[PDB]
DNA sequence: TCAGGATGTATATATCTGACACGTGCCTGGAGACTAGGGAGTAATCCCCTTGGCGGTTAAAACGCGGGGGACAGCGCGTACGTGCGTTTAAGCGGTGCTAGAGCTGTCTACGACCAATTGAGCGGCCTCGGCACCGGGATTCTCCA
DNA sequence: TGGAGAATCCCGGTGCCGAGGCCGCTCAATTGGTCGTAGACAGCTCTAGCACCGCTTAAACGCACGTACGCGCTGTCCCCCGCGTTTTAACCGCCAAGGGGATTACTCCCTAGTCTCCAGGCACGTGTCAGATATATACATCCTGA
């Protein structure tokens, strides 16, 4: 079709932003894909300005072919006033209403039904279009926009089957990360994209013909061209060069006394669901409710109880002597709470947006992010992962490495952004001969699944038995590490500038074993199996 | 015709626990609707214990269960140990 | 050879081959277990037991040498677990137990 | 003269130290067969099964009275009265 | 022929002494009069039904202990 | 002056309301947290199906809306309208409960 | 201030509120409702809690499984003289 | 010979097959007479339609067409005898009666 | 694996009784489980009464005491014609 | 408040008397030995469903306050129930007599168990539309302060 | 002393999901024989249930009196209900993992069934002591008066 130029978008109501050459592609290609099928997938990766690039579509068929229907967005809540903040920063000629509040002021906005444009574009949450679908059912929109569009992985959602019948000429998804995380979910935004060419039950079908794993160039460029029309991937690494490069380094720890007792504890003796007490035991035993020695104050036999912990707060010593803003992710509440309370202790500036907080205390919380100079940001991965732009800070921390990769890998794409400046050093805190070493593995290769097929089609367990380690029942702790912790983080000025006891780097480089010794579960369990005229009334 | 009952090991049961105690006719007729009741009790229990598993045969274990939830607390207890006493002490012979 | 009753092997007084021969007429089960037998006389006997420790103490107490039904009553219903197992039976020629309300005791 | 209550204490006491039946033979016998000649005409008893029929109603009516006691006590009284024997057999699920 | 007179008003004192009894209404013996023949009724009914049965023209102590048990109200003492 | 409603009108009104309904009036994650933690005390690491917690809620239910019965019976018979705990152990005691 | 640790001490018996069962008793037909009836009633539900579980337990366990169905409810409902219909 | 079912020959709507199967595999007796489970049959289907008859009067005095367990409660509760003969049966869903007691009604 | 019940003969009873009512599924389930209590009262009441008769028959006149021995009034009345002119139309033919 | 009397009740000794405990003969039911077959233990697989957590809304629970109505204590009265005495009735006990019916025995015979072949009734799976649930609106009702 | 206000009911509209009808298949009910034994029937015995009579005396009955208790009334006060505001956790949508329930195949050992043999337990007879009854006798207890 017709070339859209960046002049027609300056005198057609874009105004704020130079676009750049990739974002003038994708603009172009949306065109093309709205004016030939029903939907798509802007698979952009996280940080390139997936927002802009839709922005801009609204622009451009806002006043190119005067398509003035409404347009529906739907995003998290905690990108809800990024999404506010630029469609008036960007394109002020359109209306948009945050259709947002409690039932009251939702039913005051229901009231406003007068359907003169006096909106343009209508901007919800995932939970409120699914409370008031039959409010959110009786419009017709032109564009249907869905960020963070890997919440429809799952086809038997409700969302899922809620927004298949909506009265939407143009369905755009957008996903930063790769969404092939099993090919079933890959169907199900495609089936989503295009209910009549991916019906629902070419499942089978997809799964069958897709079963291949090595390059297998037959396949991969079948496969290729059959998601050539409808995603559209680009990556930092080829489009968006001369940023500052990231540079995650693993560092490992050990345990500490009451956490090797209650550890092998739960091995061998409600503990229905074992591998969750587990995982709780190895980020910190005081989330236990019957282990603390009820202080109702702060002190310092906080750093003790966990060698994480530990581990932690001589990261965050050396990372506030050395002038470094840093982000903190992690999956349980309970664990925040505790280091919310830890840097309460130690008069650290922090900032917590967690989930389940406010719909504006968050958007006070980014505004906070950035404005004063703020040391700590605690984060859930879940909920503040998910595009908040959080460019402030230049340091991710994960305490929690989590079942699957693309939460990681978007909670630190969180911080490598563009407008950033410095190096972002991403590091984690895993747990030497831990049942958190075979989450990290588990996870390790599930990841590298949607790499072979991006690199060729688009370029026993729970021991982990090192226990005998374990078995020494002491704290094993460290202090060697803190001549090393410069060499393994070399900063600069404000900036950090460019395998042995306690750290990895990770450079696209593998790591395994093999369980040795199991022995010791064996031995402790079966010391575990080793720990006439009866007339009541007498005896 | 001769008619059985439980008088006579009542009645060494009796001389076990009170050498020099004895009991009359009345007495020894209630003992054995007791002894008979409780019999039913727990036969009709262990019955419906195997007809729930599916099962067609009625063991020591359904005995046990029965056992289990028929008798109160302490009682229990007691009854399950000379049970289980009395099953070991038999198959070891 | 010698025969010799399962009683005595499992060391009881009540009979096992009385109690299996219940247990196959009754129309319990098919079959029925060997071990069966053995287990319902042990518990047979164990509340044969108690009922007679309880009556006997109950005897005693009257200066009585021989058990009435009377004595199994106080016996059956002066013990709690034994008042449970028996709340729903008549005992005849029993009594009730002794028991005035302290309203009705002139204060 | 003794007062009023004492001779009932006295008789309580005495009644709940003895075993014996409190109602007499040959009027419980005629009611009996009065009320079995609803059912069946020209029936026969066992002496025996009059005397369970006897030992189960005694021991019903003594049971009865008790929770009548009670609930006669309940609404301080000393007195029952029909409504405590209907409360009663109410809760018990008799009526 | 008026046999429920039978149950005299100093058979039914005694019985409520038995039950602890200290203080009765003149009212109470009707009722209980009542009383009793209703659970007469239901327990001689039910004997008489298991002794038409067994096809005899004698209430056996057996007949009545079974129609006890049925009513959940086990008596012992009477064989069975 | 607001417009208030004389004490009793609003308990009868809600009597008719429940009386006519049929729902389940415990919420249904504190009964069950109830029931896993009574179970505790039997045998450890045990597992519920949905169903069975729903039949121990119709089952409780139903049992402690008929003691109020008897419960409201009682209490009434000692010319109140005011149920007492000495009321429910009455009822209690009648059953053969205690 | 002991953000970490200020939610767990609620004792699950109460979690039969107040509300709840003030709606039981409305249900029941009670017009007027003393303030130690709340007490006196979680007791009572609690002991027959404990039986009808007791029973349900031992009924799973001679089937040597380790999940407690709705047939075991059941059963232990018969048991005890109260029969419940509608849950197979 | 063409196969014609017992329950058509007895007249009746329930299996009288399944019902003979149900006898000599529950452990009743040794021996299972040929007119028992016809009879029985008969009784199962006679007291269903009772309760069913009952239930859909209570439905339709509702305005409804279809019987819900309220109306079954309704139904089984409203009656005199069906309420003895299921006097310890609680009905899920099901309710109980409007009831209030004349004391608390206002004058 | 299957699962039998008696929905489809209760359906077939209540098209009989009320040509145009339905029934939800959780009242047949109700209905199920009343079928199936009703069969078990009556089938162990005549169990018991043909031991205690010393027989190893369950008849109908088993059947017949047993249900004038567990239903009320006028049920069992209506219950044992019903039964017995099924029971005579099934012999003659 | 204590003294004392009349009543009732526990206590000690003597004397029957009949029921319990023991010994005997025998017979039938339990024990020992053997065989055959099927019920149940056991290993392996699979996938459903159970548990634990987060995220976010919102309805219910909790807290406080004000007042009125119900619980409870106290008082008076009058009636109905307990107590005691003399009269009457019918229950209890014994003894005799008669026979109806329960109980046991022996002899068939018809009926129910068991088995093999066959086919239709009932169960699982699958649409699909109408009954019911939610919803907004108008109208009548019932309560409460005049 | 009627009107204001909150609650509930009747009416109309929409939509949605679960009850109902169809369909294919498979396994359980039916049919047809054959056997063996449970029960029906006839007969004989003997016991125990019914009926009656006569006498004794214990208990029921009727009556009178007086007292204490049930019941109605009144007054106080405090506690439970109704209502408004805040806050909290129930509930539902969603994501993970994995344990355990459910099925199948195999085999082996445990129980039923039969025959033989013999000792435990049951019916029967017999003696003697535990307990019931009687009579004196002391002691506790209730009640009234000074
Ligand atoms: N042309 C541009 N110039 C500068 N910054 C841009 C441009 N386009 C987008 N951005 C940045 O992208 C951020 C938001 O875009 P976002 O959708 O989060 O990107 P991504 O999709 O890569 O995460 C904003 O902070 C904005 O500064
Ligand atoms: F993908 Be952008 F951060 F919304």
């Amino acid at each position: 079709a017709a070339r859209v130029q960046e002049q027609d978008l300056r005198q057609w109501g874009l105004t704020g932003i130079h676009l750049r050459s990739y974002q003038l592609e994708g603009v172009n290609w949306l065109a093309q894909r709205f004016h030939c099928q029903n939907g798509c997938i802007l698979g952009d990766e996280m940080g390139l300005g997936k927002t802009c690039q839709t922005i801009a579509l609204f622009i451009y068929l806002a006043g190119r072919l005067n398509d003035e229907g409404p347009f529906l967005i739907l995003c998290p809540l905690s990108v809800l006033s990024n999404w506010k903040e630029e469609m008036q920063r960007f394109a002020p000629g359109l209306s948009c209403v945050t259709y947002a509040g409690d039932k009251e002021e939702r039913a005051c906005l229901q009231q406003d039904l007068k359907q003169e444009s006096r909106f343009h574009v209508l901007l919800t949450t995932y939970e409120i279009c699914l409370k008031d679908a039959s409010f959110l059912k009786s419009f017709p929109w032109s564009v249907l926009v869905v960020d963070e569009a890997h919440r429809l992985k799952n086809q038997s959602s409700l969302l899922h089957k809620t927004l298949s019948e909506f009265s939407v000429v143009f369905s755009l998804l957008l996903t930063g990360t790769p969404i092939q995380n099993s090919l079933q979910e890959l169907y199900s935004l495609l089936s989503f994209v295009e209910p009549d060419l991916f019906s629902k039950e070419e499942v089978g079908d997809f799964i069958q013909r897709y079963q291949d794993i090595e390059k297998e160039s037959e396949s991969a460029s079948e496969l290729h061209k059959l998601l050539q029309p409808f995603l559209l991937r680009r990556v930092k690494a080829e489009v968006a060069t001369e940023l500052p490069k990231k540079t995650e380094v693993v560092i490992y720890h050990g345990m500490s006394a009451l956490q090797k007792k209650y550890y092998k504890a739960i091995l061998m003796k409600k503990l229905q669901n074992i591998l969750s007490q587990l995982r709780k035991c190895v980020d910190h035993p005081y989330l236990f409710d019957g282990v603390e020695p009820e202080p109702f104050e702060v002190g310092d036999h906080l750093t003790e109880a966990s060698g994480k912990l530990h581990l932690l707060d001589k990261l965050l010593a050396f990372l506030y002597s050395g002038g470094h803003r840093v982000l903190l992710f992690s999956q349980m509440t309970q664990m925040l709470d505790i280091l919310q309370d830890y840097m309460d202790y130690r008069g650290y500036s922090y900032e917590r947006v967690d989930g389940s907080v406010r719909g504006e205390e968050r958007h006070l919380a980014i505004k906070n992010f950035g404005q004063q100079p703020i040391f700590v940001f605690l984060l859930s991965t879940r909920a503040g992962g998910v595009g908040m732009n959080l460019t402030a800070a230049d340091t991710v921390i994960f305490v929690d490495s989590d079942f699957n990769p693309q939460n990681d890998l978007q909670a630190a794409a969180r911080a490598h952004r563009i407008g950033q400046n410095k190096s972002v050093k991403v590091i984690r805190l895993i747990g030497r001969d831990t049942v958190e070493e075979i989450v990290y593995r588990k996870a390790a290769s599930k990841l590298q699944l949607t790499n072979m097929i991006i690199e060729g089609g688009h370029f026993e367990i729970l021991k982990f038995g090192l226990d005998k380690l374990l078995a020494s029942e002491g704290s094993t702790m460290d202090e060697i590490d803190l001549e090393s912790i410069l060499g393994e983080t070399k900063d600069g000025q404000w900036v950090s500038d460019a395998e042995g006891k306690n750290h990895m780097y990770l450079f696209e480089g593998k790591d395994y074993s093999k369980e040795p010794s199991k022995e010791d579960r064996k031995s402790f369990e079966q010391l575990v199996n080793l720990q006439g005229r009866s007339l009541r009334n007498k005896g | 015709t001769r008619k059985e009952s439980y008088a006579i090991y009542v009645y060494k049961v009796l001389k076990q626990v009170h050498p020099d105690t004895g009991i009359s006719s009345k007495a020894m007729s209630i003992m054995n609707s007791f002894v008979n009741d409780v019999f039913e009790r727990i036969a009709g229990e262990a019955s419906r214990l195997a007809h729930y598993n599916k099962r067609s045969t009625i063991t020591s274990r359904e005995i046990q269960t029965a056992v289990r939830l028929l008798l109160p607390g302490e009682l229990a207890k007691h009854a399950v140990s000379e049970g289980t006493k009395a099953v070991t002490k038999y198959t070891s012979a | 050879a010698k025969a010799k009753t399962r009683s005595s092997r499992a060391g009881l007084q009540f009979p096992v081959g009385r109690v299996h021969r219940l247990l196959r007429k009754g129309n319990y089960a098919e079959r029925v277990g060997a071990g069966a037998p053995v287990y319902l006389a042990a518990v047979l006997e164990y509340l044969t037991a108690e009922i007679l420790e309880l009556a006997g103490n109950a005897a005693r107490d009257n200066k009585k040498t021989r058990i009435i039904p009377r004595h199994l009553q106080l016996a059956v219903r002066n013990d709690e677990e034994l008042n449970k197992l028996l709340g729903r039976v008549t005992i005849a020629q029993g009594g009730v137990l002794p028991n005035i309300q302290s309203v009705l005791l002139p204060k | 003269r003794y007062r009023p209550g004492t001779v009932a204490l006295r008789e309580i006491r005495r009644y709940q130290k003895s075993t014996e039946l409190l109602i007499r033979k040959l009027p419980f016998q005629r009611l009996v067969r009065e009320i079995a000649q609803d059912f069946k005409t020209d029936l026969r008893f066992q002496s025996s099964a009059v005397m369970a029929l006897q030992e189960a109603s005694e021991a019903y009516l003594v049971g009865l009275f008790e929770d009548t006691n009670l609930c006669a006590i309940h609404a301080k009284r000393v007195t029952i009265m029909p409504k405590d024997i209907q409360l009663a057999r109410r809760i018990r699920g008799e009526r | 022929r008026d046999n429920i007179q039978g149950i005299t008003k100093p058979a039914i004192r005694r019985l409520a002494r038995r039950g602890g009894v200290k203080r009765i209404s003149g009212l109470i013996y009707e009722e209980t009069r009542g009383v009793l023949k209703v659970f007469l009724e239901n327990v001689i009914r039910d004997a008489v039904t298991y002794t038409e049965h067994a096809k005899r023209k004698t209430v056996t102590a057996m007949d009545v202990v079974y129609a006890l048990k049925r009513q959940g109200r086990t008596l012992y003492g009477f064989g069975g």
